RNA sequence: UUUUUUUUUUUUUUU
RNA sequence: UUUUUUUUUUUUUU
RNA sequence: UUUUUUUUUUUUUUUUUUUUUUUUUUUU
RNA sequence: UCCCUUGUUAUUGAACAAGAUUCAGUUAGGAACGAUAGUUCACCGUCAGAUGUAAUACGUGAGCUGGGUGUCUGGAGACAGUUUGUUCCCUAUCUAC
RNA sequence: GAGUCUAGCUUCAGUUGUUAUCUGAUUGGUAUUGCAUGCCCUGAGUACGUAAGGAAAAGGAAAGGUUAACCGCUAUUUAAACAAAAAA
RNA sequence: GGACUCCUUAACUUAAACUGAGGAGUCAAGUAGGUACAAACCGUACAAGGAUUAAUUAUGUCCAA
RNA sequence: ACAGGAUCAAAUCUUCCUUGAGCGACUCGACAGGCAAAAAAAAAAAAAAA
């Protein structure tokens, strides 16, 4: 475009063959790109343990011992929830 | 006219706690391909048929792409087209055989591909930029294109590609 | 043929709510003349050129209008048909004991 | 037609002699009859009581005016009338008045057909 | 094919050799010799469309009305518009009607063309066009169109080619501003185009850039209103303006979209064609109905400052 | 200084036909 | 040149009724006036084809107005000659001649040849 | 407010659509070289034809009813139910007159028509 | 209203009787016969 | 739960 | 799960 | 008689207007 | 989701009218001048077109210029116009006894 | 082999969003609206509200402004001034 | 009185390809290979010369290959 | 094209089948027209006969 130089992160986004609607979302943060697919970012619940795929190799042993949620979003009773960076 | 299109996730459950959070289809539930109720006779598919011809040397391969994956099908087709499966393969020439594909409408796509996929067409010195066409339009208008483009982009980038 | 142009455009249509009908379409999708961008080899050339002889050879060998017609039909795509080819086929058809004028063949 | 920086007279008997146009709803200087415009008073009589910035409407125009019936109407001068509270400030209008005036102030004129 | 100075004198002297005006009647009666046996009344449907017509631009005129308001109307003449052939889904693959217009000398028509006319049983034609319509409005072959197809007071869609002006400048074509005539301005700058692109960041001129070139000769479309029609001479008066030269071919069809919705809603029209009943008279001339309200009414508009 | 915003220039609907456009169309397997 | 520019530029251009001549209008008219008298005095003149097609316009009008035999027409005829010899000839040899001729007293003949020094057509 | 849903509005808009081109040749519809003989029956043929254009039974009926002469019209009203549905289903044999109208609506012949032409042999 | 009018070579006769075109010197096979070749 | 990663040159995700 | 669906909801927990 | 806005008319169609190209011809 | 025009109908200390924050599209139509020249900002007067932002080498100087807090006649890219054709300039001479 | 008119493809922005059941001879069964500046009129001095005050659904019209087209009318400029009688 | 990288460290906004120190490799003066696209990174039984041959390396094994 | 074919066989006016879709439709086979003179905003206007 008109801009001479662009950030690598922005450039990456620019290369995504998706609709504008999803592009905007992706940019914002409501959505992520992984394995050539777009899905909701992981949910981090208060007190519960995070997915084993996001923690460091040495943190998995301690993460596995934390409580786990095996219910639906409606049944979830977490005091606070947010997307995991 | 004044709002975003109705996606496939509008007609089903949402499960964020899973890989396939929502199922996607090229068409709505009420719009999916169907067969006419009065079958004048029942039919059976042969999967694939092959015709050899020693005299003219042109071979034919008729396939049934019913419920198959686009990628896999394309990959398979590429091989045949290229003619690499033969011993006497010459990259200089096109040593392949003719391939026929049917039931292209019945193809499948894993993940959120039906609702989060587009196709770009380059334009020579255009201010608006490349033309973007959604996959639902292509499915609605010409299903064959879905496979056609996958095969095309799979084939080597050379002067033989057209052939 | 330095450059052979061939593209499959997105033609107008209506596939939405399509009903499966056990019937053939109008015609083939691809109609453009196929032009090679490379010189053929001896075997290729031979295969391309042997028709001129094979036609006559099989016409002669044929022993019925059915066979004659079949033979003729097989070499349909064969362009550049000389007048005498017709004459030969006619003579054979008359000798075999007639034919079916109404025949698509 | 009329344009900014234009001097036009007054048909009313208020006392003002002439005024300079300040604004108009036009771009190409084609001011028509019956168009609202802002005027700045330049001269006044010793017994005048008009404001500094009266608001009025174009009554007469030098340039010819086309009619719906294929006729044309022309004048010799450009004059306006002051308007206040959707009514004229004065009580009489000097000279004739054209028919092409949606406003009811034309009734005060002496000859509407002339 | 005479000289310039001969043609110029001809142009002036032509006026002296005008035939007397015809005699126009008040009524018209048709017989079975002017009616297609195959012609019949067909009820319309929700997905039914009519056919178009062809015309030649003659010239402009000014006409009054019932209220006395003068309006400018262009005169159009249908030069014996006759159907030639029809198209079917089975035969061709699409529903359409082919029509012809005009006349050509026999000493200019090719033999293959004359073969068509022999079959058609019609005199040589100058121009041939085609219309797409619904299958339920296919007119019979050999039927002659009439001015009665369009009812007065309806909206029409007119299409035609614009005039030619040859080569023109940027300032002449588009209407560029340019530069001042004074204050130290170069000669060339008077009518120069100015900036035509960006810096090295964009090394390419965008497509469809406004530049100098040959002007005119383009297709254009416009809406028109049926003001008056003539049966005798086959004449139509259209309110508005029509592009093209005084004699150029022009296509006329019905309203489309908003035009149809807003205007052409409450107007009864003969869908297929005009179907006269033998033994009954018809008017020759038809005028547009007058309005409801008085056009010459200037109400009071309050002007209150706030 | 004062500058009017010529937003009318941004028109993207119901544009007129041009020889440029026509040629563009033509070149694309018309 | 290129021979293509001529064609490119000529598209959508109307023809001129009166051919342009070198000089101001006052000069052009003088030129044509004098050439009319010289044509009257000779019986044939050799001129370029464009010019031959131009002088014929006034060559016809002179004789057309000379046959009226009216004071008014006489004035117009006077207004188109210089020398007395041309007046004498027009009024004594040409007027009697074309007594029965409604119009068209002159013609132009093309030589189908080019000038040696100019390579220009002749008539 | 009396405003309908946006979805509804859109649907409404889409419902009343019409085209003037066949389109791609790759489709399965009525085109050049069409033959009714392929179909098992007139009903199937009719169904196919109708589906090709995208017209409703109601509209078909409405058109025919208002087109047919009085004699045929009166009998049309004597059938226990819809005539179109019965013809489609193969539970009724339409008349020549009716067939004419049907073919006019669908823009395609349903049966092998006559050819009024022939040279008398001496 | 009606409208209209192992063995030695198996696939040839099937095509002939079904389709309506004879195979001169062209063979044909289907996936179902792949078991006799692996 | 795992095999599928910045595979972020394109297609593809066929598990 | 139902064309219910511009920021509005029902049924069933799959 | 011509040109022009200083006059007049439209502000609709986009599977529309329009177009330089009939393609079962796989080695001119 | 950019000053106005859209989201009937629940975010509101939203009675109506006139208003404030936030979000969404298949990205549809629009937005007038002048005085003083203090390199531009608070403000001033008129039509009320109705609180009117950035990037593009100051966007733009082989297109033009002005009172200071140089010149160049377009060779290749691009863009805007235009192109008869199988033939109608020339030439194109088997097989072999 | 050749003439005409045309099918398909291409085209500013952009989308895939349409039809269970089926009036028994009882006047019959969705239908060309995507779109949107300001002011005025009917609805209406109505809904609302002590009072002051003062809405929407739809249509209709007068200015201003942009694009395109044209010369019937008006304004500017400008050119032309020639062959009816066979008694000619 | 030297350009990049590894460890330690002075200055700076724990900023910058800067400014300056201690000790190893490479380039400078290095070929071909890998890293998508332009010395510095990995590997090398590392380029006298010629030919249609065999090998555990960085690293790969759905298609372009 | 009513051109071909079957039948204890059709109202005037072909009961039914074949012609892949009667070569995309019509038509022509001494078919078709580049350049010159003249004319010429696009466009149109000339029968042959030195």
């Amino acid at each position: 475009g008109h801009k001479h130089s662009e950030s690598v992160l922005q450039q990456f986004y620019n290369r995504l063959p998706v609709r504008k609607r999803f592009l905007k979302a992706i940019r914002k943060g409501t959505l992520i790109w992984d394995k050539g697919q777009v899905k909701i970012p992981p949910i981090a619940m208060q007190g519960y343990g995070l997915p084993n795929k996001l923690v460091l190799p040495h943190q998995k042993e301690f993460n596995n011992k934390l409580p786990k949620f095996k219910g639906k979003i409606n049944q979830l009773k977490a005091t606070r929830i947010w997307f995991q960076d | 006219s004044q709002s975003y299109p109705k996606g496939s996730f509008h007609e089903g459950h949402i499960n964020p706690f899973a890989d396939v959070q929502w199922i996607s289809r090229p068409f709505m539930k009420r719009n999916m391909p169907r067969d006419h109720h009065p079958l004048a006779k029942q039919h059976t598919s042969l999967k694939a048929v092959t015709m050899l011809d020693e005299e003219s040397g042109n071979h034919w391969h008729v396939l049934d792409g019913k419920g198959r994956s686009v990628g896999g099908l394309a990959a398979q087709v590429v091989r045949l087209l290229q003619g690499k499966h033969r011993v006497d393969f010459t990259p200089r020439t096109a040593a392949g055989d003719s391939v026929i594909v049917v039931n292209a409408i019945h193809l499948k796509m894993a993940g959120h591909t039906w609702d989060t996929k587009v196709y770009k067409f380059d334009r020579k010195t255009h201010p608006a930029g490349p033309k973007i066409i959604t996959a639902k339009t292509i499915m609605a208008r010409n299903p064959a294109m879905i496979l056609n483009l996958a095969v095309k982009r799979m084939l080597p980038p050379n002067r033989l590609r057209p052939i | 043929f330095f450059y052979y142009r061939f593209h499959k455009r997105i033609g107008k249509g209506n596939f939405n709510r399509y009903l499966e009908f056990y019937q053939k379409p109008r015609g083939i999708e691809n109609t453009l003349r196929l032009r090679y961008n490379y010189t053929p080899t001896f075997t290729a050339k031979k295969r391309s050129e042997m028709w001129k002889v094979n036609l006559v050879k099989k016409i002669a060998h044929a022993t019925d209008a059915k066979q004659v017609l079949d033979v003729w039909t097989y070499y349909r795509h064969r362009r550049t048909k000389r007048p005498y080819h017709y004459l030969l086929a006619l003579q054979r058809l008359v000798e075999v004991g007639g034919c079916d004028p109404t025949d698509f063949r | 037609g009329l344009w900014r920086q234009s001097i036009v007279r007054c048909a009313d008997n208020t006392g003002v002699i002439k005024a300079c146009i300040i604004g108009i709803r036009n771009k190409y200087g084609t001011g028509k009859i019956g168009a609202r415009i802002r005027v700045s008073v330049r001269d006044k009589t010793p017994e005048c009581t008009a404001p500094k910035m009266p608001k009025g409407v174009i009554v007469r125009r030098r340039k010819e005016t086309r009619r719906k019936d294929g006729s044309y109407i022309k004048f010799d001068e450009n004059a306006f009338v002051i308007i206040q509270k959707n009514k004229a400030r004065g009580t009489k209008i000097k000279g004739p008045v054209p028919m092409e005036i949606r406003h009811n102030c034309k009734t005060l004129a002496r000859w509407i057909f002339a | 094919y005479d000289s310039r100075w001969v043609k110029r004198l001809d142009r002036l002297r032509e006026s002296k050799f005008y035939d007397p005006a015809p005699i126009i009647k008040e009524e018209e009666i048709l017989e079975a010799d002017k009616i297609h046996p195959l012609l019949k009344k067909v009820t319309p449907s929700w997905n039914s469309r009519r056919t178009g017509l062809l015309a030649y631009k003659i010239g402009m005129m000014s006409l009054w009305d019932g209220w006395g308001e003068r309006h400018a109307v262009t005169v159009c003449q249908v030069d014996r518009c006759v159907v030639m052939d029809q198209r079917t889904l089975d035969k061709d693959g699409y529903e359409a009607c082919v029509m012809g217009i005009g006349y050509k000398p026999i000493h200019k028509v090719t033999k293959p063309m004359l073969g068509v006319y022999i079959r058609s049983q019609i005199e040589p034609k100058s121009r041939i066009a085609e219309f797409k319509c619904s299958s339920d409005c296919l007119l019979p072959v050999g039927h002659e169109m009439s001015v009665r197809h369009f009812t007065p007071g309806q909206q029409v869609f007119v299409s035609g080619w614009s005039k030619d002006k040859g080569y023109l400048g940027v300032k002449k074509r588009w209407g560029f501003a340019g530069q001042n005539a004074s204050h130290g301005v170069e000669a060339k700058a008077h009518s120069s185009p100015g900036s035509i692109g960006q810096s090295k960041t964009v090394n390419v001129v965008w497509r469809f850039k406004k530049m100098a070139g040959h002007a005119g000769g383009d297709p254009r479309v416009v809406n028109c209103k049926v003001f008056r029609i003539e049966a005798q001479r086959n004449l139509i008066f259209l309110k508005g303006c029509v592009p093209g030269y005084k004699g150029s071919l022009i296509k006329i069809s019905d309203a489309r979209g908003k035009t149809h919705h807003r205007h052409n809603r409450h107007i009864p029209l003969h869908f297929p064609t005009f179907v006269p009943e033998p033994g009954v008279s018809y008017p020759v001339t038809l005028e547009c109905p007058d309005a409801e309200q008085d056009p010459f009414l200037y109400p009071e508009i309050a002007i209150a400052d706030k | 200084r004062w500058r009017p915003k010529k937003s009318y220039k941004k028109r993207t609907m119901g544009l007129p036909s041009t020889k440029a456009r026509r040629r563009w169309a033509q070149m694309r397997r018309g | 040149g290129w021979s293509k520019v001529v064609n490119f530029l000529n598209k959508g251009v109307q023809r001129r009724p009166h051919r342009r001549l070198p000089g101001q209008p006052h000069h052009q008219w003088n030129m044509l006036k004098t050439q009319l008298d010289q044509l009257v005095r000779s019986d044939r003149l050799e001129l370029t084809l464009p010019r031959a097609h131009e002088l014929q316009q006034y060559a016809e009008e002179l004789v057309h107005f000379a046959k009226q035999n009216t004071p008014e027409s006489s004035l117009i005829v006077e207004s188109m000659i210089f020398t007395p010899a041309a007046r004498r000839k027009l009024f004594h040899e040409l007027c009697p001649l074309y007594a029965n001729r409604p119009f068209f007293y002159t013609r132009v003949v093309n030589q189908h040849r080019l000038r040696m020094r100019d390579a220009a057509p002749m008539a | 407010g009396v405003l309908r849903s946006l979805y509804s509005r859109v649907s409404q808009r889409v419902w009343s659509t019409l085209h003037f081109r066949v389109g791609s040749r790759g489709q399965v519809r009525t085109n050049k070289g069409f033959k009714p003989t392929a179909f098992p029956h007139l009903g199937a043929a009719l169904f196919f034809a109708r589906m090709s254009k995208g017209l409703t039974r109601d509209s078909v009926e409405k058109f025919v009813r208002l087109n047919v002469s009085e004699a045929q019209r009166q009998e049309i009203k004597n059938w226990p139910g819809s005539v179109v549905r019965c013809i489609e289903n193969g539970a009724c044999i339409p008349s020549r007159e009716l067939q004419s109208r049907l073919e006019q609506v669908v823009g395609v012949p349903l049966t092998r028509r006559k050819k009024r032409a022939g040279n008398r042999r001496l | 209203l009606l409208l209209g009018p192992r063995r030695r070579l198996e696939e040839k006769l099937r095509i002939a009787e079904e389709e309506g075109w004879d195979l001169l010197h062209r063979r044909v096979a289907s996936l179902r016969q792949l078991k006799g070749w692996l």
